[PDB]
């Protein structure tokens, strides 16, 4: 949250960076900088700081009588993980709050029902 | 009874995505440029670790929605030069290069209404990853796509294919023929361009979905104005508190103020999960509802839009997206006379994928979802028994052309 | 761990420990320590529950939608784009995991493209075939039919064509043949 006024510095939207040296290419992001910029070890090496590419760019010879038509097909085998249940854990409040005492029982049970 | 003619009919529907980052400091908020608050507050333990935490957690999550939503593809296309759609006017949807941005006519006709001092206090604001000139060029991406391609670009590389043809296996889709959209071409793209320009004038003159999250997330009111409260204390102010006293009758003073400003980051800090929650649970309705409708066409009832589903288009509202659900319904009715099955010498005749309507007099066999009679032929029916279990037949004869043919 | 490490801290007392602050100190006069201890604990431990309660309701909320994903991509075949994997869909296979599930998706997913010239209808004597569930598509110079999703052309005939009005209203169209195979054959 400060200006490049105060204290290899490239003024960010999202800052000021100190220790990177600024590149004209455009590769994926490695670190999340923020507002666009994304920093990256891969340039004898040093910590660079690019724009974003969002990634390839091509067109197509759409026409009004053009169609394209595969002639071969492939298979394919993907995966996809997905957390179910977590472990099942209790905690006694009276043990956790008091010790083995006996006065602190009898002023945890000014306070009603908490631990219920 | 049976419809006679359609009228396509375009309707919106707004989610909101993601919403403002946000990390609070939870000790230039406590204690600010004092130092015996600063050492007071370090008997309460990990209470100035966890805050942090669960915010960059919740920040880290919001990027996370965005990016679920939005990229959808790999390729970026582009619309070609080429601007021959068969009759139909997406001049209103397609970026303009004209703009500073690539933001089209309704999309910043869009940003136009959401509007979108505390810093000093230590509360601070982020800034998002992806800047909005990079989702105005997904949602390009996509519209160029889903144009040229139809949904074939969702599933693997990207095949090119007239427009009409693509509306042919749109209706072609849904139970009505090929041959109802190929004669009447004009009225379909006038219809569309129609219901395009109601729905531009419309968004010109709401967004209570994407006003309300902004009108939520600015909590820091109250935030902020919870720091005038004596607590308890004399006076809420930490620098007068230490220039009118001694430390053995000073720390009782900061000891309330420390307490009363805790309980209020722990209340502000448990709202803004449940928020999230809720906000994650609608940005993933809303990548569903991208994948589904925008890269194929739903067979779920009332899904996408209202009425049966042809194809829709996204756009980009600040902390939002935009959907234009283009839909078919029909509009005419006529009452007829139906009957399950026609049994011509003692075999019944059931219809192939069609009805066995009548006006008055005769028997025609046509389809369900429009009017086109034809004659009951062999080809169109398949025989099945005999007419004896059915329980309500009316005798008549079929055609059978192969008869002239032999002749 | 951050439960277990609040337990050690004074919270305003003269010692993080009960024991000693019972041991060394007599209770009457004890009691206000007590009291700050037992408030700092159950502060705690109401920040612990609230956050466990949040994180059970995220780990439900995906329980059900993999619940979801085992009822529907595995015993059957979906339509439903890109929700069990990406491509079309053929079967899946649920592998079991540590506290939670590994799908198995095979898809199949198209190849290589020819580039061709299509027409949306046929002019043979006046009237206007239509394909039934193919695409008209021609190699240059004889028109075929074949389905949209692999190349196999076959000869167009009156099996595959339907017809339906006449060829002057139909924006795009190309005068060719049709078989009609049952000619030749009446011979
Ligand atoms: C398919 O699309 C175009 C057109 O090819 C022709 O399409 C019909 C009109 C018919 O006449 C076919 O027999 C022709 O093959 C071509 O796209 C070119 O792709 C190359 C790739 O290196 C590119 O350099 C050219 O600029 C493209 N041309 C145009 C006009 O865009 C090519 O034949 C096919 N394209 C692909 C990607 O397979
Ligand atoms: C597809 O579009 C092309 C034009 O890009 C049509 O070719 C002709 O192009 C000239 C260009 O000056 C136009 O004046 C003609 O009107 C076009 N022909 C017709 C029939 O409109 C081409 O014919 C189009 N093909 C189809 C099937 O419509
Ligand atoms: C479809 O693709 C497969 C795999 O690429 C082709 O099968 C190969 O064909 C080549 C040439 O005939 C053989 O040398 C290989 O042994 C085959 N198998 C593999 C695994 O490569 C198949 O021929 C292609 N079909 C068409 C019509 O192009
Ligand atoms: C089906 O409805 C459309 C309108 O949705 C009708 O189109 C109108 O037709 C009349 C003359 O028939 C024109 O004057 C209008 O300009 C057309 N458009 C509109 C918006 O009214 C169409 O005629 C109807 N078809 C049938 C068979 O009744
Ligand atoms: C139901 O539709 C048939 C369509 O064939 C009508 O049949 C016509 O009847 C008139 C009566 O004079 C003839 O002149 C026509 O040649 C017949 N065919 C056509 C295509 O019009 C029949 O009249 C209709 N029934 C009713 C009650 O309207
Ligand atoms: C385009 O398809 C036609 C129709 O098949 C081809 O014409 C014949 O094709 C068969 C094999 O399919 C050959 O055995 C014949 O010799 C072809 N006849 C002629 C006169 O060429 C045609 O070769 C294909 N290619 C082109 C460029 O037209
Ligand atoms: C930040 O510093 C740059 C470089 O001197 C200057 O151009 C810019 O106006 C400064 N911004 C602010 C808000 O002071
Ligand atoms: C890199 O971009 C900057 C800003 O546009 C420009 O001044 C500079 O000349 C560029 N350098 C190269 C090597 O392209
Ligand atoms: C599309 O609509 C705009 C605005 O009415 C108009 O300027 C443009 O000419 C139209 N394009 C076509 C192809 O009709
Ligand atoms: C069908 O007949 C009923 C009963 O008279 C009538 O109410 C209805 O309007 C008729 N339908 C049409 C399309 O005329
Ligand atoms: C059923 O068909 C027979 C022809 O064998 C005809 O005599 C009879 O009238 C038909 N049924 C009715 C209800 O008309
Ligand atoms: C097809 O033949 C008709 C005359 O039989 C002719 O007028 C027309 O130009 C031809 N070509 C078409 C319809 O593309």
């Amino acid at each position: 949250g400060v200006n490049c006024t105060e204290v290899n510095v490239f003024q960010t939207r999202a800052g000021c960076l100190i220790g990177a040296e600024h590149v004209n290419n455009s590769y994926e992001c490695d670190i999340p900088i923020g507002a666009g910029i994304c920093a990256s070890y891969q340039t004898s090496q040093s910590i660079i700081a690019y724009t974003m590419s969002l990634g390839a760019e091509n067109s197509v010879a759409y026409s009004n009588n053009s169609i394209a038509i595969p002639t071969n097909f492939t298979i394919s085998v993907t995966t996809e993980i997905l957390p179910v249940s977590m472990t099942k854990t209790s905690v006694d409040c009276t043990m956790y709050i008091c010790g083995d005492s006996t006065e602190c029982s009898n002023l945890l049970l000014q306070y009603g029902s908490f631990c219920t | 009874a049976i419809p006679t003619n359609f009228t396509i009919s375009v309707t919106t529907e707004i989610l909101p995505v993601s919403m403002t980052k946000t990390s609070v400091d939870c000790t230039m908020y406590i204690c600010g440029d004092s130092t015996e608050c600063s050492n007071l507050l370090l008997q309460y333990g990990s209470f100035c670790t966890q805050l942090n935490r669960a915010l960059t957690g919740i920040a880290v999550e919001q990027d996370k929605n965005t990016q679920e939503v939005f990229a959808q593809v790999k390729q970026i296309y582009k619309t070609p030069p080429i601007k021959d759609f068969g009759g139909f006017n997406f001049s209103q949807i397609l970026p303009d290069p004209s703009k500073p941005s690539k933001r089209s006519f309704i999309e910043d006709l869009l940003f136009n209404k959401v509007t979108l001092a505390q810093k000093f206090n230590g509360l601070t604001v982020l800034p998002p990853l992806l800047t909005d000139e990079m989702i105005a060029q997904y949602t390009s991406a996509l519209l160029a796509g889903t144009i040229t391609s139809g949904w074939t670009f969702g599933a693997g590389a990207a095949l090119q294919i007239p427009f009409a043809m693509q509306m042919a296996y749109r209706f072609n889709g849904i139970g009505v023929t090929q041959n109802v959209l190929y004669e009447n071409q004009k009225l379909i793209a006038n219809q569309f361009n129609s219901a395009i320009g109601k729905i531009q004038d419309s968004l010109s003159s709401a967004l209570g979905k994407l006003q309300d999250v902004v009108n939520q997330n600015a909590a820091l009111n109250t935030l902020v104005k919870q720091l005038s409260s004596n607590f308890g204390a004399i006076s809420s102010v930490l620098n007068d508190i230490l220039s009118r006293l001694d430390p053995p009758e000073a720390e009782v003073q900061i000891d309330r103020l420390i307490t009363g400003r805790l309980q209020s980051l722990q209340t502000y800090v448990t709202q803004q999960l449940i928020r999230a929650a809720e906000i994650r649970a609608s940005a993933n309705l809303a990548a569903t509802k991208m994948s589904e409708c925008v890269l194929g066409q739903s067979k779920r009832v009332d899904f996408c839009g209202k009425g049966y589903h042809l194809m829709s288009f996204p756009q980009s509202a600040p902390h939002g997206v935009v959907f234009l659900h283009v839909t078919y319904v029909p509009a005419q009715e006529k009452n007829f006379t139906t009957a399950p099955a026609i049994c011509h010498d003692g075999k019944a005749h059931f219809p192939r994928e069609g009805v066995f309507v009548s006006n008055g007099t005769h028997w025609f066999v046509t389809q369900r979802n429009f009017y086109e009679p034809q004659i009951i032929t062999t080809d169109n029916t398949f025989v099945s028994g005999n007419c004896d279990v059915v329980i309500g037949i009316v005798n008549n004869t079929v055609y059978d052309p192969l008869q002239p043919e032999l002749d």
